[PDB]
């Protein structure tokens, strides 16, 4: 079934026993509802064709890292409506099973609905003389208003309604984009995929402005803070968000993004005493 | 975004308040930041505040910080600025604008549509 945790703010589904040709099930198609907000995430453990009684088990969209069917119809880049998404798709040669985790960007500006299918309809085991075929699972996903804009430096000028900050960029650009934040309020930035972004996996490590600029894992300086972070989405960009709860230490730290003729810093202080 | 609206101004005593509202009825007012400039009598248009599309990050001038607040509601379209403390440089006419994100801070002008404005006496 799919569950939401409140508590976590992730939804885990798991789309296996539902769907095995080996059972015996009363539907052929069975519906979950699932309603999601900014920074949720939703986990779907799915099978592949590698396990058995699932050898023609398929996804709707096959590509479903990057794609979603957009208003149940029709599918399409998850980048385009939900702008900022960040999606995993890992594999498990152990269990046969994949995991798809989506992440809701901090900030969502259309409400939007999306389906996806796990079908394996096609998939057959044999049972003394009976032929039993598998079954079909679909996922109706719901996303809210964001509340809230992020606070942080969209280099790239093609998510304005994301950050605060965004402006296109051109070259011989040498610019410093400022960011203060206090508890619960989320930072981040975007850049060209092809531009160096520095240190590396940025906020996963970070310039602490307060040790001269000296290279620091974020979590060697706070373990009470959430972020995540896509190298190269579908639309070929580059973006990290950061945010810290019940955090009392105060920090100032930096991040780069820089190609052949052109700086981009982004340069956070976290003072857990900051009032907007 | 297109078009904009607003309503509101009259006479208000050294320490009262006001409230002016902006309206516009295209869908698109969803995707604007709005905000508000006054004009004195022959004096530079200056900017009063500004609000995100989400509604919820505020930028106010200093000359009207503390005073002065700004809102919006996406589903009827319209924002408003609840002006109190009224002083007599407040007087001025007020204009209501819009601008599409981009090019640095939200916030920042230059602001895309305009409004004709309306009139705000105290003393
Ligand atoms: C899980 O995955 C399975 C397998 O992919 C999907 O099952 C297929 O579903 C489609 C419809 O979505 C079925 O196609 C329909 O078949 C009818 C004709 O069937 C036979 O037609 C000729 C003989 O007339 C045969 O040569 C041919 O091979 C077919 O076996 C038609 O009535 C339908 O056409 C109508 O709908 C389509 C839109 O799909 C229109 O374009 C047409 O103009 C027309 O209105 C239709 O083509 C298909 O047979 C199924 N394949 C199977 C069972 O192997 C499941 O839909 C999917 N489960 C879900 C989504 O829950
Ligand atoms: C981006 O940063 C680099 C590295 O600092 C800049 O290249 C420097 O340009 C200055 C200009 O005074 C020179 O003195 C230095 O020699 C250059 N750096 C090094 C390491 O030698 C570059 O100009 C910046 N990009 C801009 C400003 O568009
Ligand atoms: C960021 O802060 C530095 C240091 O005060 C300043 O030079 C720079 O102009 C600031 N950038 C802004 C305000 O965009």
């Amino acid at each position: 079934i799919c569950k939401y945790d409140v508590t976590t703010k992730v939804a885990t589904c798991e789309i296996i026993d539902t769907i095995d040709s080996s059972v015996l099930k009363e539907h052929h198609t069975v519906h979950y509802s699932i309603t999601l907000s900014r920074w949720d995430k939703l986990i779907i453990k799915y099978p592949t064709n590698e396990k058995t009684h699932f050898e023609n088990f398929f996804v709707n969209p096959f590509n479903l890292k990057d794609k979603v069917l957009y208003n149940y119809n029709k599918p399409i880049n998850i980048e385009h409506i939900l702008p900022g998404a960040i999606t995993t798709d890992i594999y498990d040669t152990r269990t046969k099973i994949k995991q798809y985790i989506l992440r809701i960007p901090p900030y969502v500006h259309k409400d939007i609905h999306f389906s996806l299918e796990f079908n394996n309809s096609l998939s057959l085991t044999k049972q003394n003389q009976n032929i039993i075929y598998g079954n079909v699972a679909k996922i109706f996903i719901h996303i809210n208003q964001g509340y809230k804009e992020i606070h942080g430096c969209d280099f790239t000028g093609k998510y304005s309604h994301l950050f605060t900050y965004s402006k296109k960029p051109l070259p011989n650009d040498d610019d410093i984009c400022n960011v203060t934040i206090g508890n619960n309020t989320f930072s981040g930035f975007a850049c060209l995929s092809h531009f160096e972004l520095k240190p590396n996996n940025c906020f996963s490590s970070v310039y602490d402005y307060n040790e001269a600029n000296k290279v620091k894992k974020l979590f060697d300086l706070s373990t009470k803070v959430e972020l995540d972070h896509i190298k190269q989405n579908t639309s070929g960009y580059t973006l990290s968000y950061i945010i810290f709860n019940k955090e009392s230490t105060k920090l100032k730290f930096s991040c780069t993004c820089s190609s052949n003729y052109s700086n981009y810093t982004i340069r956070i202080t976290f003072d857990p005493n900051y009032i907007i | 975004q297109v078009q904009l609206q607003e309503s509101g101004g009259g006479l208000v005593q050294a320490g009262g308040s006001l409230r002016l509202s902006c309206a516009a009825s295209e869908h698109t007012f969803r995707d604007y930041a709005m905000g508000w400039f006054r004009q004195a009598p022959g004096k530079e248009r200056e900017f009063v505040a500004a609000i995100s599309w989400s509604g919820s990050i505020k930028y106010y001038a200093d000359s009207v910080k503390g005073r002065f607040t700004i809102s919006r509601d996406n589903a009827k379209r319209t924002q408003y600025l609840q002006m109190s403390s009224l002083k007599p440089e407040d007087t001025a006419v007020y204009y209501c604008a819009a601008r599409w994100p981009g090019g640095g801070m939200w916030y920042e002008p230059p602001y895309d549509y305009w409004g004709q404005g309306t009139q705000v006496t105290v003393s």
